[PDB]
């Protein structure tokens, strides 16, 4: 059967480098080229380039540029990948495809199954927490009451709300990594809140990670 | 155009007949190259489902069926099956690029439970955050069925694609799901427009919800 393997994943920091393979098996290595794809998180599939397999012609993106290197070892049955000057952007995951032929055109029958590469520069570091609001206490809007948390590292926080000593019921939320490497997430107090109470009501994270626990009881007065 | 184009999120009953268009450029579609459809199920490699138009690969169910003209192309699915629920995109070949192309992907729910249409509050910087010169505004989505929408930001009445990071749907204890998009931006930009406002849109309807600096 044809199958395609590749190297496990990879990470590294901003302006670096990195070599992903992709070992090929069941078939003749010389006779079909092999693509590469990439797919960032939110975003849709890139190609990357094409390497003829044979006589070692390479043909890349032009977005990338000098940026990627596509190389071949025969013997070796594989085909790597190399791309230098890292940044944040360049997080995703790599596949590679094997062009078949068919009665009209170029086909990708076989795919593998992907390596992702995280450029991450961040040390361990506790989680910042501010108290946002919705809605006015001058109007009848009802008020939700948020916690945000950002500037951590790594995954995950764990967040709890109270209402004096008994436990209250939140909404969870994902976690995405930002430009600079650092994650953050929201937790939203699920009841909205009728009346207003001073100190009542509090968020509490905890953040294992870095052996901290951040609470906040106090929502400030508008600007 | 030079790229294709899908719906973001379809929807079927188990057993029923959905469609999904994948739209292309004079310079794709209008250029002779036939157009493939890939399946990405949950935590696997993409699998070829249909090449050239309307061949099908000896593995694939015949209820997957395709078809281009034109310049749309639609791929059909009859019987809808729990097995199906997953991913798909189609792919090209662009002539003004010399290289491939891909869809944005549309991902197909097969229904469990009723609809429910996404509940959404949008929060201003804190105050504690402003003063630590910085701003982010906060939209925070939740309580939605298929697990799929679309955020889009604007400032005042013009549309703004910076600074825009959305998270992608998890499902909640409750099998519904939930989401959260973030707009980073200084404190002169901030006091420096009238509105913001957080667009989410899921399954033939938009929501809108607006904050200003002056609100409260």
């Amino acid at each position: 059967q044809v199958q395609l393997v590749q190297s496990g994943a990879e990470v590294r920091n901003p302006g670096a480098s990195v070599k992903v393979s992709c070992k090929a098996s069941g078939y003749t290595f010389t006779s079909y080229a092999i693509h590469w794809v990439r797919q960032a998180p939110g975003h849709r599939l890139e190609w990357v380039g094409r390497i003829n397999t044979d006589n070692g012609n390479t043909k890349y993106s032009q977005k990338f540029h000098g940026r990627v290197a596509l190389s071949r070892d025969t013997s070796a049955s594989t085909t790597y990948m190399d791309l230098s000057s890292l940044n944040s952007e360049d997080t995703a995951v790599y596949y590679c495809a094997r062009a078949f032929y068919y009665s009209s055109g170029v086909m990708f029958d076989s795919w593998g199954q992907g390596a992702l590469v995280t450029v991450s520069s961040a040390p361990t570091k506790a989680p910042d927490v501010f108290p946002i609001i919705s809605g006015c206490r001058h109007d009848n809007s009802p008020v939700v009451l948020a916690c945000l948390i950002t500037g951590y590292h790594p995954t995950s926080v764990t967040v709890t709300w109270y209402m004096g000593t008994q436990s209250q019921p939140q909404r969870t939320f994902p976690e995405i990594q930002r430009r600079d490497s650092y994650y953050m997430t929201s937790s939203q107090l699920s009841t909205p809140l009728q009346q207003w109470r001073q100190g009542e009501y509090k968020c509490v994270v905890q953040h294992t990670a870095s052996k901290s626990k951040k609470e906040i009881f106090r929502w400030p007065e508008s600007p | 155009q030079s790229a294709l184009t899908q719906p973001p999120s379809v929807s079927g009953a188990p057993g029923q007949r959905v469609s999904i268009s994948c739209t292309g450029g004079s310079s794709n579609f209008g250029a002779g190259y036939d157009v493939h459809w890939y399946q990405q199920l949950p935590a696997t490699a993409p699998k070829l489902l249909i090449y050239g138009n309307n061949n099908r690969p000896s593995g694939v169910p015949d209820r997957f069926s395709g078809s281009k003209s034109g310049t749309s192309a639609s791929l059909a699915i009859t019987g809808l099956q729990a097995e199906d629920e997953g991913d798909y995109f189609c792919q090209s070949f662009d002539t003004s690029l010399s290289g491939w192309i891909f869809g944005g992907g549309t991902k197909l729910t097969v229904l469990g439970q009723p609809k429910a249409a996404p509940s959404v509050t949008l929060f201003p910087p804190s105050s504690e955050e402003l003063q630590a010169n910085k701003a982010t505004l906060v939209c925070l989505i939740s309580d939605f069925y298929p697990g799929a929408v679309t955020v889009a930001w604007k400032a005042d009445s013009s549309p703004v694609k910076a600074g825009v990071e959305t998270t992608t749907p998890s499902k909640q204890s409750n099998n519904k799901y939930a989401a959260s998009s973030y707009l980073s931006l200084t404190p002169e930009q901030w006091k420096s427009h009238r509105s913001y406002s957080c667009q989410v849109t899921h399954e033939g309807s938009t929501v809108e919800k607006t904050v200003a600096p002056t609100e409260c």
